Parts: structure tokens; C-alpha cells; sequence
């Protein structure tokens, strides 16, 4: 996604993204809508 | 009678087996820490 | 997290069980030069505030 | 024949059972004209919760003109009392009243949903040059799983 | 008189076995 946005095509991404660094200080993000964690899924 | 004699006899199990149903376990408990 | 947990209570044949070991956002990206994030920064906590959020999510 | 097969069943029974023994969106909330809640809802005087009210519902600022300002010390000594029904405040703060609490209260539904979702920034000025790295070292930090220690060491409880 | 006594008391017992069990 950020790749091909860097790449122009794209303008401004709307998808369920996460934040971390590398992509941070390569593009900049809005405030946070959606708060959530890492979690393991497994059958009973 | 009978079935309630029964029926107080299981509720006098469960009673009993309610009855019966060290806080420091290392630096790492927060009892200490507080 | 809410992926997960979602697709589990919609199929609910399966468990979740793993404790919370991260804290993240979804945020909204755009090119270094854009008043429309300051603008859209404004109108989402304001869709926070109105309770629009937890409306649509439920 | 059928009386020892009914107590032998009766028997299992018994065993199975025994080893098995091992908001303001609510009804009474949303009526202030009701007089069946005892207090008024108190609340920190000039919090963003008071704006978040007085611009949500004008209607429960008006009903709040009772409400516990001074001290959260004092104002859970009167909860523990038996005098004030119910208080709103931050999350975070009540979570953390409620972990090191003594007797064990719990805070609203055992960790129910919470109004306007938020988070705790740093007040920084208009274009400060700081504000790139701020972001920057903030989210490595957050990345570097260490605000987790921190928040044992500091946010610990023993209710759970 | 005596076996009703006698029947709590080894439900007693028996419970308290059972709980020991555990």
C-alpha cells in the first residue's frame, strides 16, 4: 500500500493499518479511530 | 419424605462441598511493591 | 485484536485466548504536505466526540 | 432391578454436579427527572468531561448541579459510605483507584465500554520543531515493549 | 434415630473425601 502510494498513483490511504516506525517517519499518519492489539486464534 | 429426604440429602453434599471450596510468592509480586 | 475476535464471535466454532501483548491505532496516511490531515485529525475526534464511532460499531 | 439402577443414576448425579461446583445510554441513567437516583452524578468541577456533557447532553450538565469537586479521595470515601450512587470520571484514573483498591470495587460492568475512546498526549506549541521527534521516540518506545514494564511496575493491582 | 445420624455423618465423610480428592 505505502509503497504504491510512494509510487504516485495513490493519494491517501484509507485501509485498517497499524502504526510503527519505518512507515512513520517515511509518511506521516492522522489521529487513531480504531485501538486494538495481537492476539492468538485456536480451535477448541 | 423420601424425595425430599433425597433432595436435602444432595443439597447437604453440595453444602459441604462448598464449605471446602503463603501470600508472597517472590520479589515479583506486587504485594511487596506497593 | 478486533479482527480476530470479530470473525470468532461470527463463527464462534473456534476460542480466542491470548492476552492483549500489544497496543496499536489505525490511522489515516497521506504525503508529507497536507492540510487535509490536519483537517481530518479535527473531524475524526470530532466524530469520536459525537459518538459516531461507537455508533457505527454497533 | 429399577430402584438400584434409579440410585446408582441418582449417585452419578450427584457426583457430576458436586465436581462441577469446583453508562448514560442505560434506562435510570438517561431520566434525571426521576427521583430514584439519591445523588446527582458527581463529578470533577472543570473537567473535559463536564464540556463533553454540557455539549452532549445540556440536560444531565443541568441535572449535575450537585457533584463532588473537590477531592476523588474524599468523593470514594463517600461512595464506600453509602452516600453517593454512582461517580464518572476518566478511565484510566478510576482503573487504577480500582486495582489498588481495598475491598475490591468494581468500576462500572467489570471494564465496560467507555465514552469518546482517548489517549494521553503531550502538550507541545504551534509548529514546534520537536514535534517529529517526539512522534519518533515516542513510538519506538512503544514498539520497544517497554511502557508494558512500566505500567507493571507502576498501573499494578491485586483485584484483578 | 441412630441411622439418620449415622447416614449424614457418612455423607459427611464421603463429601469431605471427595473435596480431599480434589
Amino acid at each position: 500500500m505505502m509503497g504504491e502510494l510512494l509510487s504516485g498513483q495513490a493519494d491517501m490511504i484509507v485501509a485498517p493499518l497499524t502504526i510503527n516506525n519505518e512507515r512513520a517517519q517515511y509518511i506521516e499518519f492522522s489521529k487513531p479511530f480504531k485501538y486494538q492489539g495481537l492476539t492468538i486464534l485456536v480451535k477448541k | 419424605a423420601g424425595f425430599a429426604m433425597i433432595i436435602v440429602a444432595s443439597y447437604t453434599a453440595n453444602l459441604a462441598a462448598f464449605l471446602v471450596l503463603e501470600r508472597i510468592t517472590g520479589i515479583n509480586d506486587p504485594r511487596l511493591r506497593n | 485484536s478486533a479482527v480476530l475476535e470479530f470473525e470468532a464471535s461470527q463463527k464462534c466454532d473456534l476460542v480466542t485466548t491470548g492476552e492483549l501483548f500489544f497496543r496499536s491505532g489505525f490511522g489515516i496516511g497521506m504525503r508529507k504536505d497536507s492540510p487535509w490531515k490536519q483537517n481530518v485529525s479535527l473531524s475524526i475526534l470530532k466524530s469520536h466526540e459525537n459518538g459516531f464511532m461507537e455508533d457505527l460499531d454497533k | 432391578v429399577w430402584a438400584f439402577f434409579a440410585v446408582i443414576f441418582l449417585a452419578s448425579y450427584t457426583a457430576n454436579l458436586a465436581a462441577f461446583m469446583i453508562g448514560l445510554s442505560d434506562r435510570k441513567f438517561q431520566r434525571p427527572q426521576e427521583q430514584y437516583p439519591p445523588l446527582k452524578f458527581g463529578t470533577v468541577p472543570n473537567g473535559s468531561t463536564e464540556k463533553n456533557i454540557r455539549s452532549n447532553y445540556p440536560d444531565m450538565h443541568s441535572y449535575m448541579v450537585r457533584y463532588n469537586q473537590p477531592r476523588v479521595e474524599e468523593a470514594l470515601t463517600q461512595l464506600k459510605a453509602g452516600k453517593l450512587d454512582a461517580f464518572i470520571y476518566d478511565a484510566a484514573v478510576l482503573n487504577y483507584m480500582a486495582r489498588k483498591d481495598e475491598g475490591c470495587k468494581l468500576v462500572t460492568i467489570g471494564s465496560g465500554k467507555v465514552f469518546a475512546t482517548t489517549g494521553y498526549g503531550i502538550a507541545l506549541h504551534k509548529g514546534s520543531r520537536w514535534k517529529r521527534p517526539i512522534d519518533l521516540a515516542l513510538l519506538q518506545f512503544l514498539g520497544d515493549d517497554e511502557i508494558e514494564m512500566l505500567e507493571r511496575l507502576w498501573l499494578s493491582g491485586i483485584c484483578h
